[PDB]
């Protein structure tokens, strides 16, 4: 990289075998995408309006609390992507525990490979 | 505070806290003095006809969010004044009090000798 622009990706020939494929060689261009979001947006009157981080945090926490209060236990599902790091997934599990739900899942994992049973 | 006067508004609690701070500070110097109200000259003969030569200027109304988006969010229902609104509202005061209060010598002796006004 050079500053805030990722220019290329090369294999690591010292710590591993030093091979890559197309998704690893050329797949980091989405970091340079101009279509990436920058600020959180809240839907009011059918239009997305930009908000601050504090307003977004308060909105999501209060809306999850409203769902729990109206409908009780296990009314919230947490669907994650398996591309996040272990600490992100741990905090997502903690967030699922805090809003009183046991439905934590992912469309990509979809229940495991069945070797655990 | 509310521990003594019972449930009231918040500025009552603030007033009690400040008065108690003054009393405690006097006590810590070795001479406890209780808090007493001051005596002022007041006018009760002012009627609407005595102010009939004053021009009329409408109040700066408060910008309140629509009730469609208020019922779902914990967002603020009103906005703080802008500088133009604040200047426009503050320039409307009638200046009821005496301008000489902080240098008048009559009220000084009236309050020193505890004369009823
Ligand atoms: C629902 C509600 C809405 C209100 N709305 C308004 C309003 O719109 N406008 C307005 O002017 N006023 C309003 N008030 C009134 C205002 O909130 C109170 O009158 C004011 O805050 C009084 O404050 P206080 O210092 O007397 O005590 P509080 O602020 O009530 O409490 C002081 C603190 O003492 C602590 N405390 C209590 N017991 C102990 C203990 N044993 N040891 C240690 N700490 C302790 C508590 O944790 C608390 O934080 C409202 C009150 C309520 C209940
Ligand atoms: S001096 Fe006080 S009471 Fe008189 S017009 Fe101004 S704000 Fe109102």
């Amino acid at each position: 990289y050079k500053g805030d622009v990722v220019f290329r990706v090369t294999p690591d020939r010292v710590n591993d075998d030093g091979w890559l494929c197309q998704r690893g060689k050329f797949g980091l261009g989405h970091a340079n995408d101009k279509a990436r979001l920058t600020a959180p947006v809240i839907k009011r009157n059918g239009q997305f309006v930009k908000v601050d981080w504090n307003e977004a945090n308060l909105e999501v926490v209060k809306r999850l609390q409203a769902v729990v209060a109206a409908y009780g236990k296990d009314s919230i599902g947490v669907v994650v992507s398996p591309r996040l790091t272990n600490e992100e997934l741990f905090l997502a599990g903690k967030l699922a525990d805090a809003v009183n739900t046991t439905i934590k899942t992912s469309y990509s994992v979809d229940g495991g490979s069945g070797l655990g049973s | 505070g509310d521990a003594v006067t019972g449930p009231k508004i918040a500025i009552d609690a603030i007033a009690q806290g400040k008065n108690a701070a003054q009393v405690i500070d006097s006590y810590l110097n070795g001479c406890l003095v209780p808090h007493a109200d001051s005596q002022y000259f007041t006018q009760k003969d002012i009627t609407a006809a005595d102010l009939a030569d004053r021009a009329k200027a409408p109040r700066v109304s408060l910008t309140v969010e629509d009730a469609e988006v208020r019922n779902k969010s914990f967002m603020q229902v009103a906005k703080t004044f802008t500088e133009e609104e604040a200047l426009r509202e503050s320039k409307r005061c009638l200046e009821c009090g005496c301008r000489d209060y902080f240098e008048c010598q009559l009220i000084k002796y009236i309050q020193d000798y505890d004369v009823s006004t």
